[PDB]
């Protein structure tokens, strides 16, 4: 995933100036006399603003290709008869019933010797990581958004 | 009527943007050592790397935190050095070790290397020279003490 | 960022030397310094 | 394919100050008599 947070304060001085003029006309009557009149007014006004705030933003964005990336634990078991040298397993890797990918494990999760009956790690250790899926262990395992 | 306004305001902004995936890179400080009779060669330790109980990852070393020789007694680096940096993960030292969002708030298996021989004179070689094939030999037809 | 010395340290030196393959040639490859280092310090003293 | 949310709240204080002039005059007449005037008036 990608998180990202976003604060910031603002301030916003704002000051105005306003001349409004204004001639008005009326004309009135008095039934059972008239009078007219008309008025002129002159005004001119300043008003000042000073605001200021402060935003806050959270985000959260996601590849629905790469949404995560997978690492296992494995243990490598010898049940026959001849010690195997340099070991290197091929992984299926299945979900439901399809296969997430294929990892044919590079030189991190390589195994040197195996014994007959012994595992890697032998049998001391805690299973091992296989972290990563192309030949040079630099790119972890991905699956799809729905995944 | 005519009006005029002029504002001028001055926004301040501090982000912080994290990956979940790659939230931080990992760089170990390691010392090697040898305890048994041969001299070691080339010396290529793979590492398990283990927070609660799961692993972070394996680092089967590069060139850069090898080590060229390790004499019976001896360490890498040598006694008066301080510790060496496991600072990458894969075959060329580009990409530093990483680990999850949620890990973030919280071992040693074989050991690839080469022995010494005389090919044709007194000269010594090292190429060739994998102790990992006769290893698998002995623990079985010996005993450890 | 915000950071005697220290800062220069100095472990093993991989290198080669140069001998003579078929006539007065020489060569360096797969002279590996490497190989007999361990072999000296062991049989020798250091002055 | 690429999706993102973002949501944020938003705070702002504001004041704002005001002083208005206004000085008017009027003239009237009442047919049948003459008024004027004039008014001034301040506002903060």
């Amino acid at each position: 995933e990608h998180a990202s947070t976003d604060q910031g304060k603002t301030v916003s001085r704002a000051t105005t100036n306003s001349k409004t003029e204004s001639n008005t006309a009326g004309v009135s009557v008095n039934v059972g006399n008239v009078t007219t009149n008309y008025s002129h007014t002159t005004d001119n006004s300043t008003a000042v603003q000073d605001s200021n705030g402060e935003s806050w933003n959270t985000g959260l964005s996601i590849n629905k290709g790469e949404s995560a990336y997978i690492n296992a634990n494995v243990r490598y078991y010898n049940t026959g008869t001849a010690p195997m040298y340099k070991v290197t397993p091929t992984t299926n890797l299945v979900l439901d019933g399809d296969t997430l990918s294929t990892i044919k494990a590079q030189e991190n999760q390589i195994g040197n010797n195996l014994s007959p009956g012994d595992t890697y790690p032998k049998k001391g250790l805690s299973p091992l990581a296989l972290n990563t899926m192309d030949q040079f262990s630099s790119r972890l395992i991905p699956i799809n958004y729905d995944q | 009527s005519t009006a005029v306004q002029d504002s001028n305001g001055e926004s301040w902004n501090t982000g912080l943007s994290i990956n979940k995936g790659e939230s931080a890179y990992i760089n170990a400080n390691v010392r090697y050592y040898n305890t048994g009779t041969a001299p070691m060669y080339k010396v290529t330790p793979t590492t398990n790397l283990v927070l609660d109980g799961d692993t972070l990852s394996t680092i089967k070393a590069q060139e850069n935190q090898i080590g060229n020789n390790l004499s019976p007694g001896d360490t890498y680096p040598k006694k008066g050095l301080s510790p060496l940096a496991l600072n990458t993960m894969d075959q060329f030292s580009s990409r530093l070790i990483p680990i999850n969002y949620d890990q973030l708030k919280k071992e040693t298996t074989q050991v690839s290397g080469n022995f010494g021989t005389k090919n044709s004179s007194g000269q010594i070689v090292t190429e060739g020279n994998s102790w990992s094939d006769y290893i698998s030999q002995i623990d079985s037809i010996s005993a450890s003490i | 960022l915000k950071k005697k010395q220290i800062k220069l340290e100095t472990t093993q030196v991989s290198g080669n030397f140069g001998t003579k393959n078929s006539s007065g040639q020489i060569v360096t490859e797969g002279n590996s310094w490497s190989d007999y280092i361990s072999q000296i310090d062991s049989i020798s003293a250091s002055i």
